[PDB]
């Protein structure tokens, strides 16, 4: 899969077009999980903390990329920031200027999840949610975990399961409503909110 | 409007990107 073609190809006419995209297989078997090994290597490191609202039931650390350690994490942002920037001007009508850091969440299990949300409700600049799945074969019947996304002006359900190697894109703001059904297995993924530069200077203000 | 006010924190610092 070329790189900057996929973003011009798929994710810009997915996310213009129907709000949400997935991409599978995003990177490969070795380096998702060389992905994995650096995270539970981090899960290890009793750093975590609870989550944290701007209920639910993960606990997380944020990674910037620059740790020594974190080499393969630092590649993902590299790729995710290319494709962003190669797409800039295209998505809708936002002008992305920025980024937070990287939200490495993990759930327990013991069916804790994260109640129906919205990532940016109050318009705080976050215009895109990126989230990559990294936990190998994920069996939702048994294991729950499932994002369950309500559309807006779609009438069907939008049920992602988290899959190894799994990139996501969804607006935001009030379009993209989610869930994340309790989960009864260990369930990690890594975040990247994404800044409207327009926006985000509004919410300064 | 299916929303709720319960966000994800944005976290502590923001990155410039692309320009
Ligand atoms: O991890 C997921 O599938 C969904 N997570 C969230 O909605 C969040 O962290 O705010
Ligand atoms: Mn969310």
């Amino acid at each position: 899969l070329p790189a900057l073609k996929l973003a011009l190809e798929y994710i810009v006419p997915a996310m213009n077009k129907h709000g949400i995209c997935v991409v599978d297989d995003f990177l490969g078997k070795e380096t998702g999980q060389q992905i994995g090994d650096e995270v539970r290597a981090l899960h290890d490191t009793g750093k975590f903390t609870d989550g944290q609202l701007v209920i639910r039931g993960d606990k997380i650390t944020w990674i910037e990329g620059k740790e020594p350690g974190c080499e393969t994490i630092g590649l993902l942002m590299s790729s995710m920031d290319d494709l962003i920037c190669h797409c800039n001007g295209k998505l809708g009508s936002y002008k992305i200027n920025g980024r937070t850091k990287a939200m490495v969440a993990c759930y327990p299990g013991n069916g804790t999840g994260y109640v129906r949300h919205c990532d940016n409700p109050n318009g705080d600049g976050r215009c895109v949610t990126c989230i990559y799945y990294l936990n190998k074969d994920w069996d939702a019947k048994v294991s729950g975990g499932i994002l369950r996304i309500f559309p807006e002006g779609k009438a069907q359900f939008a049920d992602i399961e988290p899959k190894f190697d799994r990139l996501l894109f969804f607006w935001s703001d009030r379009r993209n409503p989610h869930e994340v059904q309790p989960a009864y297995a260990t369930r990690y993924a890594i975040t990247v909110w994404y800044f409207d530069a327009d926006e985000r200077a509004a919410a300064k203000v | 409007d299916a929303c709720t006010l319960l966000a994800p924190a944005a976290g502590d610092t923001i990155i410039s990107l692309c320009f």
